[PDB]
RNA sequence: GCUUGAGUCUCGUAGAGGGGGGUAGAAUUCCAGGUGUAGCGGUGAAAUGCGUAGAGAUCUGGAGGAAUACCGGUGGCGAAGGCGGCCCCCUGGACGAAGACUGACGCUCAGGUGCGAAAGCGUGGGGAGCAAACAGGAUUAGAUACCCUGGUAGUCCACGCCGUAAACGAUGUCGACUUGGAGGUUGUGCCCUUGAGGCGUGGCUUCCGGAGCUAACGCGUUAAGUCGACCGCCUGGGGAGUACGGCCGCAAGGUUAAAACUCAAAUGAAUUGACGGGGGCCCGCACAAGCGGUGGAGCAUGUGGUUUAAUUCGAUGCAACGCG
RNA sequence: CGCGGGGUGGAGCAGCCUGGUAGCUCGUCGGGCUCAUAACCCGAAGAUCGUCGGUUCAAAUCCGGCCCCCGCAACCA
RNA sequence: AAUAUGCCAC
């Protein structure tokens, strides 16, 4: 997440772009994850939940596209 | 006394505080000031204003450096990461390099048990 | 209310000088509804004051007004353990409403005679900083300014 | 005798399969030093703790241990437990194509033997981080807990022992048959690789669903469908997986495994409400914003209680108490 | 039996060693929040100091005994 | 952030 202020490169678009090369790396989200130990069984529980989940929404997605509402 | 130009800001924020510290081409450092330090305790320590506020008094306690540029490193995933570099930059010095060097494991040591609030 | 008010009633301008400030001023002070008393009151203390400085009764007024008056107030805001004193800018008409009302706090708590006195007393303080009025704008301003690192929200 | 079961050979394939050895970078910690000042660290707040003996921060150089970010994938392999950096040596299994070979050599399995997460035990090492025990701070009525600051065993290695887990797809192993669809992964064939395309065929794997089954929930070609072979296991709940006795163990304990009494239930799945310090969307002077009260004073009035011969009876959470 | 202490609201403790006056916590009472209780919040009262007798202008205090409660010692033969 | 409890047939 290393950037450089490059010629006529004003302050506050570095920033943004500082900002959105941070964003790229996932830096604190890693630093989020890592504050704390999770056991690998909860680990592997919030993984398969969070593809299970994925996949109920996008087939429910997919499904409710053939539906109409009002 | 020594006359650097060419600084080095390393912002250091972590979930509860802000240290910055402005340093030569050589990690020797020339000063630094707290959102503590900066008459913030508790619920306020660790707010993205605290850190604008500590940055802004480091950088008039190493006034006397005549430090024009500089770049920047910052660590930790606290607010303190987007005040403290508007505040540098409010305060005058060119910044020429923003980099976020927060220590990230390649595994690694085991972090601590989590909390049961 | 949790839908919203219609617009605010109506309000006749006060008759010596037709303006809604002065009418505003003169329902705060107002006590178990006797408009009557109340504007004696404040036309005796608006002539009064008018003569003590020099300056037309309606601009002296706005000026005691504007050095009593806020411009950023603290709310009440809930987290967790302790509360959250949030600073926020505060709109022109209840700046106006809170300077009167702090104006008519501080005047009835004054230790004069006729409550004209004391009001045309406390409209002077105001007018050079020196009342309980302004000394609650003080306390108001620097609370905020303590609080201030809660602004961002 | 036969070959279609079973197995061998030939060629390749994909893989955190296993054992041994080496090494790589990131990071925490510690040690030495340089710059550098009064805070740091922590929390819902706080304090214990660290710091002017110069911490925290930042830089340089070492030391050592543990785990391998990204890749990373209801992806892969393994009989299960489990296995994830890179490299090398030894090594097991699966799979595909074509052919040849052996010719029922098969399936299951009481007793037996082996493997078997984590914790734990023995000996010898190792010890960065984390952390039972422990100590202090806080919270609280208490708080021998959650939270904070430290911290030992232990997590790590070699060998030996334990042999248990919600050891779980709560679904024994093997075989055959019975509509589909969308994927994922690994081969193999055809053509046109004519744009990584289609067209098949194998292996494993994920989700939905059909007939059927099921008490229902649900399963559904990877069956809980239709059958066959063998084994294990159950017979109301509690007592009790306990006691006694065998066997195993160094111990913790594991395994096999009752009884007396006691109850008329215990239980599974769904249904309607109610509830939640569950979620979403709302509303009400519910809060918020204001104004004015009560609670203090004297009096009026009602009530409770005392009192009296009687202080008539009734109302007494909101929804009784200037009430009948 | 000797020696050192102790007797203070309902309970536990201070105060007292420097004679001019008795506090803390829990508890009790009254009200408040609650449907009600506990916790909690706000107010109040409570002991005239073991006891007798002295000293002193004044004794919880100083003193002498007396009563009860602890502690140490009660030995050599 | 703290937020314990509720025995009188129906
Ligand atoms: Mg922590
Ligand atoms: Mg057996
Ligand atoms: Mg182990
Ligand atoms: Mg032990
Ligand atoms: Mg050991
Ligand atoms: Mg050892
Ligand atoms: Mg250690
Ligand atoms: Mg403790
Ligand atoms: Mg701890
Ligand atoms: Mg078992
Ligand atoms: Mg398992
Ligand atoms: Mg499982
Ligand atoms: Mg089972
Ligand atoms: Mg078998
Ligand atoms: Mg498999
Ligand atoms: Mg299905
Ligand atoms: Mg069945
Ligand atoms: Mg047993
Ligand atoms: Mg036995
Ligand atoms: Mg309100
Ligand atoms: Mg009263
Ligand atoms: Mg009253
Ligand atoms: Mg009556």
């Amino acid at each position: 997440p290393v950037i450089k202020v490059r010629e006529n490169e004003p302050f506050d678009v570095a920033l943004r772009r500082f900002k959105r090369s941070c964003e790229k790396a996932g830096v604190l989200a890693e630093v989020r994850r890592r504050e704390f130990y999770e056991k690998p069984t909860t680990e592997r529980k919030r993984a398969k939940a969070s593809a299970v989940k994925r996949h109920a929404k996008k087939l429910a997605r997919e499904n409710a596209r053939r539906t109409r509402l009002y | 006394r020594k006359q650097v130009s060419d600084g080095v800001a390393h912002i250091h924020a972590s979930f509860n505080n802000t240290i910055v510290t402005i340093t030569d081409r050589q990690g020797n450092a020339l000063g630094w000031a707290t959102a503590g330090g900066s008459g913030f305790r508790g619920s306020r320590k660790s707010t993205p204003f605290a850190a604008q506020v500590a940055a802004e008094r480091c950088a008039d306690a190493v006034k006397e450096y005549g430090i024009k540029n500089l770049e920047v490193m910052v660590k930790g995933p606290g607010p303190g990461r987007e005040s403290t570099i508007r505040a540098l930059n409010a305060a005058g010095f060119r910044i020429t390099n923003i980099t976020d060097v927060t220590p990230i494991p390649h595994x690694g040591c085991r972090p601590p048990k989590k909390r049961r609030v | 209310p949790r839908r919203r008010v219609i617009g605010q009633r109506k309000i006749l301008p006060d008759p010596k000088f037709g303006s809604e400030l002065l009418a505003k001023f003169v329902n705060i002070l107002m006590v178990d509804g006797k408009k009557s008393t109340a504007e004696s009151i404040v036309y005796s203390a608006l002539e009064t004051l008018a003569q003590r400085s020099g300056k037309s009764e309606l601009e002296a007024f706005e000026v005691a007004l504007e050095n009593v008056r806020p411009t950023v107030e603290v709310k009440s805001r809930r987290v967790g353990g302790s509360t959250y004193q949030v600073p926020v800018e505060v709109r022109p008409v209840r700046r106006n409403a809170l300077a009167m009302r702090w104006i008519v706090e501080a005047a009835r708590k004054r230790g004069d005679k006729s409550m004209a006195l004391r009001l045309a007393n406390e409209l002077s303080d105001a007018a050079e900083n020196k009342g309980t009025a302004v000394k609650k704008r003080e306390d108001v301003h620097r609370m905020a300014e303590a609080n201030k690192a809660f602004a961002h929200y």
